[PDB]
């Protein structure tokens, strides 16, 4: 009986030429049929093989599907067919599969009703709410600002580019906002518009600094703080002037033998009628002085 | 795994080496160099080998006293900060303490808590330390929101901070969240003294990719009475072998003769480099093999010294280069099963020719599982071979041409058998007894030539 036998209550298969019951692993029809070592017992549903666990279709057929329903059990099979214990995407979302002793004393691989909680495998952070599926995107658990990658539901935990909108996430994954140090360069991810990588001039640990755009000074990076050795710039609408070092100034200062002023809160050029503890001086609309 | 996988492989940024760029990568480096308070300086892997914590500098390995001594994972210090406070393991500051390379440095091998003395060097396979002495210029960036990270690395950093109550505030609050960001190491020249015991020890030379790490680390094995081995790495490291009296030195040159490939942080051996062993420096003071210069300083005057270099030509055949340093000479041995060796002798010979060894004759000294000793010789040219052995008090000799048996005597009736080959010709010298008479003794020297034909070179009556 070369090829497919009459099952004989054991789903027997034989070699096409050798006519032998090839126990072990065999790729019939491009599949992963495991024939039991006893004689040829083949599929027995559950089948632990060298530690690797496989569930087989009782009605003969094949066992490599993923997202398979078996007597109320939903299990994931990878390309080869080994059972996994991770969080994997079914067409209904990123479902989490847990060991036996997690919840309800289930069987290893059950889609546990894990909701409204965080979870991790190897530092890879996921969160579940309502349905037991990932909510990949921007999330605000307890007022935080987590971001889970839609590709893999894994929370971003570093400098991540989203819609050309680079953000910084800590080791946990929370969106960090303010003055940050990436490698040895200094960046500002301002929280005013929910923590974008800004390229303006904002407060730092040692005074206001110019987070310049690309190639503004040497081959710098976008939003990177640069040394601005006592120069003149005006990005758009507001003039800016710093000290000898890159740090800015917020007080009565002179540049070209012209008296100048900058706001106490922010180091912005004082233009328009602005009375400063006395005479207004008519800070000019342009090149104020 | 190749050196630096668990801890980090430094990269040459600008003109300085930096192994870790992120704040949490540095904490992970300390976490990796915090296992020694739980696994010890040496951790057991595969139940067969001892491996040191990766990038943990070890200066002394005293096998005799079962003791270890570490080098200097020394890290710089700070000075400053007014109104310092500690709340929730977080250092709140009024000023900003700054790194200083002009003050005494702070050692992590005083708060890590190494069990240096009385360790278990029972397993006879060991991996050599892959870390020279290091000094760490670390820069504290303004990374925010790391005042919740609780690993073993943060425990080690807190211990270092606690042990130096005035300096090394690893993560602080200079009105902003500040923490370690970079680790820039320089490597002082390091010499590791491994004091060999009277037992047999086997060493694995780590493969360090960064040449600046490799050129600043050296090994020094003080010899004793025993047999010791060493797995040479394809990336050479300076070594100083102290030749003792009547000791056996083995240098596995598997990585030094095979195409090395690095993937997944692991070494894979490929094809043999052509003419890798074509010219071997066999000077009586040092041995340069293909790129590795072993320094032999000590009892280098021993005229009976023999070092051995082992390379696995096949899964079963092993090639052993037996070298005498004082004579600056080398010879080849081709162990393995005699049936398997004869079946594919041509592949072995072409592999040896690819290696570049010019030894025209090879010896054969197999010892199987059931204490059967198959001695013999192989000619590099013409691929002839003689295999003599004993089975059930019977002397069997087999002469193979290439791979076909052209002679076989299953009962060689003669005592004191000794075979040797001149170039391609082979000769067996023995003591036949005439008609099983101990008084009638005839010494013979014979040459086996094809089927049922033996050339009698000499007789003595």
């Amino acid at each position: 009986v070369t090829g497919w036998q009459t099952i004989d209550s054991k789903k027997y298969y034989f070699n096409t030429n050798t006519a032998e019951a090839a126990t072990g692993w065999q790729t019939i029809d491009g599949k992963k049929y495991y024939f039991n070592t006893n004689t040829a017992e083949a599929a027995t549903g559950w089948q632990t093989i060298d530690g690797k666990k496989y569930y087989f279709n009782t009605n003969t057929s094949i066992a490599s599907t993923g997202y398979t329903i078996i007597n109320g059990k939903y299990f994931y099979f990878n390309t080869d067919g080994i059972m996994q214990i991770g969080v994997f995407k079914v067409p209904n979302g990123f479902e989490y599969f847990a060991p036996a002793n997690t919840h309800n004393n289930n069987i290893e691989g059950q889609a546990i009703l894990y909701q409204n909680k965080f979870l991790t495998l190897n530092g890879k952070k996921y969160y579940f709410g309502s349905d037991s599926k990932a909510i990949t995107g921007w999330q605000t658990i307890d007022g935080k600002k987590y971001y889970f990658n839609p590709n893999n539901a894994i929370a971003a935990t570093h400098l991540c580019t989203i819609n050309n909108d680079k953000y910084y996430f800590s080791y946990d994954g929370i969106l960090q906002n303010g003055y940050i140090t990436i490698e040895r360069n200094n960046f500002y991810f301002d929280a005013n518009n929910e923590s974008k990588m800004v390229t303006g001039v904002f407060k730092g640990p040692n005074g206001f600094e110019y987070f310049a755009p690309a190639n503004t000074h040497n081959n710098n990076i976008e939003g990177q703080a640069i040394v601005y050795q006592n120069k003149f710039l005006t990005l758009n609408g507001k003039k800016y002037y710093f000290d000898n070092d890159s740090k800015a100034v917020t007080g009565w200062q002179t540049i070209d033998s012209k008296k100048y002023y900058f706001n106490l809160n922010t180091a912005v050029a004082v233009t328009g009628w602005q009375t400063i503890d006395g005479e207004k001086y008519y800070f000019n609309l342009n090149t104020a002085e | 795994p190749i050196a630096g996988i668990s801890a980090g492989i430094p990269s040459l940024v600008n003109n300085e080496l930096i192994l870790h760029d992120k704040a949490t990568s540095v904490v992970n480096y300390f976490n990796h160099l915090s296992e020694s308070k739980e696994y010890g300086p040496l951790k057991t892997e595969d139940d067969k080998i001892l491996v040191p914590i990766d990038d943990l500098v070890i200066s002394e390995i005293d096998f005799n006293n079962n003791s270890i001594k570490l080098g200097t994972c020394n890290i710089l210090a700070m000075e400053g900060g007014s109104g310092h406070t500690v709340t929730g393991n977080i250092d709140h500051f009024f000023s900003s303490p700054y790194i200083s390379s002009h003050i005494p440095s702070l050692s992590v091998y005083s708060a890590i808590g190494i069990k240096t003395e009385n360790l278990d060097f029972s397993k006879k396979i060991m991996m050599l330390p892959n870390a020279p002495s290091r000094v760490f210029w670390w820069e504290t960036g303004a990374v925010p929101g790391l005042r919740s990270l609780e690993n073993n690395g943060t425990k080690l950093l807190d211990s270092i901070r606690d042990l130096y109550p005035g300096k090394f505030y690893w993560r602080f609050y200079a009105f902003f969240d500040y923490a370690i960001t970079t680790l820039k190491p320089v490597y002082e020249d390091t010499n590791t003294k491994i004091k060999l015991d009277k037992d047999t020890r086997n060493f694995i030379m780590p493969t360090i990719t960064t040449d600046e790490i490799r050129n600043k680390l050296s090994y020094s094995f003080d010899g004793a009475g025993g047999t010791y081995s060493l797995l040479l790495s394809s990336y050479p490291i300076s070594m100083n072998i102290n030749l003792s009296k009547d000791d056996l030195w083995i240098f596995n040159i598997d990585n030094e003769v095979r195409e090395i490939s690095i993937e997944n942080g692991t070494i894979k051996k490929g094809n043999l480099i052509e003419d890798v062993l074509s010219k071997i420096d066999i000077n009586k003071n040092k041995l340069i093999i293909g790129n590795q210069t072993i320094d032999f300083s000590g009892d280098i005057d021993n005229k009976d010294r023999y070092i051995f270099l082992t390379c696995e030509l096949d899964d079963k055949i092993s090639l052993i280069i037996e070298i005498n340093l004082v004579a600056k000479s080398y010879s080849l041995l081709l162990s393995g099963d005699k049936n398997y060796l004869i079946s594919n002798l041509s592949n072995t010979i072409e592999k040896i020719n690819t290696l570049g060894l010019d030894s025209k004759n090879i010896a054969y000294n197999y010892t199987d599982e059931s204490n059967n000793k198959y001695f013999g010789a192989i000619s590099k040219t013409s691929q002839k071979s003689i295999i003599h052995y004993k089975k059930d008090s019977k002397n069997i000799l087999e002469f193979y041409n290439g791979s076909t048996l052209e002679f076989n005597s299953k009962d060689f009736i003669a005592e004191d058998i000794n075979v040797f080959m001149k170039d391609d010709i082979n000769t067996i010298t023995g003591k036949y007894y005439v008609d099983n008479n101990t008084d009638k003794s005839i010494d013979f020297s014979i040459s086996l030539v094809s089927k049922n034909q033996v050339k009698v070179n000499g007789l003595y009556l």
